[PDB]
């Protein structure tokens, strides 16, 4: 379970605290939080604080629980009593709780890990100083490689990160210094050759330097935007930046200056092809570049909205605004209406064009205000929440579905944890003595055997002689032919729809507003089913006697009673009530 | 012995309505036509006339039970 801007634990404190290892001072706690193994997770002060408080609270908790159980050698809900230990019900209950809580723990940590490699702000920097080829290659193949559709973009990503690191070098914090070792250590293929197939060209690198200098790229984020837009035919337009881009004279001059200044130590076209991807990960020669790449992804990611800096690229990277327009309406409506209908009378044509204009105006008017109001409404669980709605753009943002799977697993675990309450704890004896005074009676005091349940309705609408006939016999066989499987799928699907409709009507039957609407869903569904049945039936009879064959059997069934004109109430059975009454109950909304 | 603790469902649904009028709804009363009395004549020992409104009288009642009384345009 997670919502936007929530903290999740990536640490397992529980294991050590069950062994009895506890921390007192803050120094001890910092010592508890630091991975020996290669990776280094930095933290914001805030997250670190939160985590600390949680740690202390868990100390107090395990402490008081243990002390309670040493005194008795949990604490019940208000009106309840503890069943004895070594009672089946209590053993089962406690078991249930153990399992549920392990699940919830794992889920918490898994969502924490998603946060960690999604680069959520409270995990500001992942440091790789201690890794060896194994760790680096693996990190690469799990994080960078697998995700990417395009191979060639990975190289670009690498060089551009190298350029950003090399150009922004002063402003980086001290903990970053190690990575620059890898930057000066990068190996390039000689200018036009054993490394030509292994490593990229220097020319390329200077193209990307040109890009960092011309568009002022400070981030992996703007990096992302630039790298997606730069090879496209509209490039100048997409990447046109709010502080306007520097003029290529100065830039190419500064690139000449860097190129030359770096020679004495030992409009540029978009670069060519690069060596096949595998080289990067499997040649020792590229190992420093690889390193940069990882460092580029796990750090170098900052909150900022790239679409303040590149306001024209917002439409391309993520979807455009619907309130933003990149014939007359009447002519469109004419095209849909076909040639078989009269053309719109030219009154209505003119009138509709008028609306089309007024709507254009409404769009233009509300475009800004809707955006503003929307973000302000998000900043204020609450109606507005999500896994990710953040104001800022995150190119590594996790897929909604990975998070939702976890959440669902955690909610199962919660319901499981809640079950066990009635196993471990019990009501007062004489309360159940009292309770057994009013017996359960079949007729009145027991819920009726027909409740709303989807198979109850599916059964009811499959119990009709015509539809039972259509399913089994009537349609050409589902396995034998293609028409068979097609017709079968559609008949089944339509039954299913009408069933869902009746079901949702039955559940909400008591409240009028919802019932009239759900009722309209029943009408639409039933109409669909009726047209299918009617058609297929006619087909059966027309299609081209012998005793007891298909057609005779069909004509014996009689007239097909339409599911539309059926009057079924809440229990899925025809009503007791007078037709005038039933009709009024189910009438459309206004 | 007791194996269980449960919550007592009941179906209280009134769905039918039978209301039967009590007898006294149909009992008789005495109802009367009512017009504005324009005049009255009483006679038992001595005759007495009261005239409320003088108009041509379109209707006249005579009633003999204790005293002779004549209700004019009654």
């Amino acid at each position: 379970i997670t919502s936007r801007g929530q903290f999740n634990p990536i640490h397992n404190f529980s294991y050590a605290m069950e062994r009895g290892v506890r921390a007192r001072d803050v120094k001890a706690f910092e010592k508890l939080i630091t991975n020996p193994g290669p990776l280094r997770v930095a933290y914001t002060p805030d997250y670190l604080d939160w985590l600390h408080r949680c740690y202390k609270a868990k100390g107090t908790y395990m402490d008081a629980r243990a002390v309670a159980e040493k005194k008795f050698n949990g604490a019940p809900p208000p009106g309840m009593f503890l069943r004895p230990a070594h009672s089946f019900r209590r053993l089962a209950g406690e078991l249930k709780r153990r399992r549920a809580q392990s699940i919830l723990d794992e889920v918490a940590r898994a969502q924490g890990m998603l946060d960690l490699f999604e680069r959520q702000p409270h995990f500001p920097a992942i440091h790789i100083d201690r890794c060896s080829r194994f760790h680096l290659v693996e990190l690469f193949k799990e994080m960078v490689l697998e995700r990417s559709l395009d191979s060639n973009m990975i190289w670009e990503k690498a060089l551009l990160y190298r350029a950003i690191l090399s150009e922004r070098k002063p402003s980086y914090p001290t903990s970053f210094h190690y990575i620059f070792t890898a930057v000066e250590d990068t190996v390039f293929a000689p200018t036009i050759h054993p490394l030509a197939a292994k490593c990229p060209t220097l020319e390329a690198y200077y193209y990307y330097v040109y890009l960092v200098k011309k568009y002022y790229i400070d981030n992996a984020v703007e990096a992302h935007v630039v790298l997606r837009c730069h090879r496209e035919p509209n490039a100048a337009d997409l990447l046109f930046s709010n502080p306007p881009p520097k003029d290529d004279t100065e830039i190419m001059k500064a690139v000449e200056l860097l190129r030359n200044a770096d020679i004495q130590r030992g409009p540029p076209v978009l670069p060519g092809a690069y060596p096949p991807i595998d080289m990067l990960w499997r040649c020792e020669e590229n190992l420093p570049l690889l390193k940069v790449l990882l460092f580029g992804e796990f750090n170098l990611i900052v909150s900022e909205n790239p679409f303040v800096k590149f306001p024209s690229a917002h439409g391309f990277l993520t979807r455009p605004y619907s309130t933003d327009s990149s014939m007359s309406l009447a002519n469109v409506m004419a095209e849909k209406r076909g040639h078989l209908l009269p053309s719109l009378p030219r009154n209505t044509a003119t009138s509709i064009d008028a609306r089309a204009q007024d709507i254009r105006r409404l769009q233009q008017k509300h475009h800004r205000d809707d955006i503003v109001s929307f973000q302000k409404l998000l900043r204020t669980p609450s109606a507005f929440s999500s896994y990710s709605d953040w104001s800022y753009f995150n190119p590594r943002a996790v897929r909604a579905e990975e998070r939702d799977r976890l959440t669902r697993k955690a909610v199962e675990a919660l319901k499981l944890y809640d079950s066990a309450t009635n196993d471990i704890y019990r009501h007062s004896f004489e309360d159940v003595q009292a309770c057994h005074t009013q017996r359960v009676t079949e007729r009145d005091r027991t819920m009726p055997p027909y409740l709303p349940t989807l198979p109850h309705f599916v059964a009811i609408i499959k119990k009709d002689p015509h539809i039972s006939f259509l399913l089994h016999i009537g349609l050409p066989d589902r396995n034998s032919s293609e028409e068979g499987s097609a017709k079968h799928k559609e008949l089944e699907k339509r039954i299913y729809y009408l069933a869902r409709a009746l079901y949702h009507t039955a559940l909400e039957y008591h409240n009028e507003t919802v019932r009239r609407v759900n009722r309209q869903k029943v009408n639409v569904a039933a109409s669909l089913l009726d047209n299918f049945v009617e058609q297929e039936w006619t087909t059966i009879l027309r299609d081209k006697d012998t005793q007891n064959d298909k057609k005779q059997l069909a004509r014996r069934l009689g007239r097909y009673m339409l599911f539309a004109n059926r009057s079924l109430d809440d229990t899925g059975f025809p009503t007791d009530a007078r037709a005038d009454d039933y009709t009024r109950w189910m009438a459309p909304p206004s | 012995m007791f194996l269980i603790h449960f919550v007592h469902y009941k179906t209280i649904l009134q769905k039918y309505t039978f209301k039967f009028k009590h007898i006294f709804l149909s009992i008789d009363k005495y109802n009367s036509l009512f017009f504005n009395i324009s005049g009255i004549l009483i006679w038992l020992n001595i005759i007495h006339i009261n005239i409320i409104l003088i108009k041509y009288s379109f209707f006249i009642l005579i009633n003999n039970f204790e005293y002779l009384i004549i209700l004019i345009s009654t």
